[PDB]
């Protein structure tokens, strides 16, 4: 199989800048590669075919280049609508293969996360459950690490995380982390902590509490 | 003028078998190959196979051989893809697309979402999230709502019936052990809560449920 490689999962840029997304084929496929753009909850949209041709109706700021194995998609004078995910594809020989895609995100100034932790509710405890929740809102870059520590020990089992897309209003990122235990287990420990490491701080941000 | 009309979402339990459709219009159906692609956050876009509606010939990606079967109905310009022995691994979005020998996939359907779960419709449990001991350091405070144990999607969530639209973050739902759990936080001024009541309104149409959970100080 011909492997298509897009080394950068994410790329940061600004409106008016020029970006170049790379894509490499494990074998020489001449100019039989295409580029597709895709936005949240939508289907792929054809932008480039035959390595450098633009489909009818595509902005001229979009340009494709390369031949053989090294290809690239360049977007000069970037626009807000251009912010999306880009996939390259070789349709030279079966099985047809796509790259892993590259997400284009708006660049913005660094922002530390606002962290807040919450204990299990009475309602959930009555049902025999216990979830501890941690919110880490409006931070940037998107890279961040969250850890849970029960009475000093890190706990990785029973944790579920959810991340939001880059906010269209302030270009920041938010995350939610929930640790779920059984009521019995919850009432078996005392110290619960949410620890986050982020570019904006040398030391981790710590939010915790003790049962009762 | 070309248009690919895919069938709607599907919900089935493991071992089952679904048959998605892709109605074509605006061009000569038998002149182009119809391709199918699978999309998933973990595997990305994956080519499944292609069918030439002209004679019915097909090509399959080894990886989906035995999993997917492609056919067409020439008279109704419709293409089909059936997936059997479904498992949670087959849960993804499936697109049909027109294949052009030299221009690649010039057209794509909207896609059909396939969710494979052994779960049955289930209303969510709405849990209030109040700050530890009702405290807050800044001139603002953050409350939240934990919507867990529901199926299927989607869920509608608002704060104070929508009056509080600013400063809210409703996180994407996560599927775990057959059920979904979503999260939502809201940030307001210290002078707002507990002073004034903050309520989490959660609706789940699939089960016809509406729940209003007020965040109480403890």
């Amino acid at each position: 199989d011909i492997v298509m490689t897009q080394s950068q999962k994410f790329m940061s840029t600004s409106v008016g800048d020029r970006v170049s997304i790379s894509c490499k084929a494990s074998q020489n496929v001449g100019n039989i590669i295409a580029w597709y753009q895709q936005k949240p909850g939508q289907s792929p949209k054809a932008l480039i075919y035959l390595a450098s041709y633009r489909y009818s109706g595509v902005p001229d700021r979009f340009t494709g280049s390369g031949s053989g194995t090294d290809f690239t998609l360049t977007i000069s004078n970037v626009q807000s609508e251009d912010l999306a995910e880009y996939f390259c594809q070789q349709y030279s020989s079966f099985p047809l293969t796509f790259g892993a895609g590259t997400k284009l995100e708006l660049k913005r100034a660094d922002a530390a996360p606002t962290v807040s932790i919450f204990p299990p509710s009475s309602e959930q405890l009555t049902s025999g459950g216990a979830s501890v929740v941690c919110f880490l809102n409006n931070f940037y870059p998107k890279d961040i690490n969250v850890k849970w520590k029960i009475d000093g020990s890190e706990r990785q089992n029973g944790v579920l995380n959810s991340w939001t897309d880059q906010d269209s209003k302030d270009s920041t990122y938010s995350m939610s982390s929930t640790l779920t235990l059984t009521k019995d287990e919850y009432e078996r420990h005392n110290s619960y902590t949410c620890e986050a490491t982020h570019k904006t701080s040398t030391s981790p941000i710590v939010k915790s509490f003790n049962r009762n | 003028q070309a248009q690919l009309q895919e069938s709607g979402a599907e919900l089935v339990r493991p071992g089952a078998s679904v048959k998605m459709s892709c109605k074509a219009s605006g061009y000569r159906f038998t002149s182009y190959n119809m391709h199918w692609v699978k999309q998933t956050p973990r595997q990305g876009l994956e080519w499944i196979g292609a069918i030439y509606p002209g004679n019915g010939d097909t090509s399959y990606n080894q990886k989906f051989k035995g999993k997917a079967t492609l056919t067409v109905d020439k008279s109704s310009s419709t293409a089909y893809m059936q997936l059997s022995s479904l498992t949670s691994e087959d849960s993804a979005v499936y697109f049909c697309a027109r294949g052009r020998l030299s221009l690649g996939f010039d057209y794509w359907g909207q896609g059909s979402t396939l969710t494979v779960s052994s779960a049955k419709t289930t209303a969510p449990s709405v849990y209030p999230l109040a700050p530890v001991c009702g405290d807050t350091t800044g001139s603002s405070v953050t409350l939240g709502c934990l919507v867990k144990g529901y199926f299927p999607e989607p869920v509608t969530l608002t704060w104070n019936s929508g009056s509080l639209s600013s400063g809210v973050h409703t996180f994407p739902a996560v599927l775990q052990s057959d059920l979904y759990t979503l999260s939502s936080s809201v940030t307001v001024t210290s002078s707002t809560w507990p002073s004034q009541s903050i309520t989490c309104n959660v609706a789940h149409p699939a089960s016809s449920t509406k729940v209003d959970k007020k965040i109480e100080p403890r």
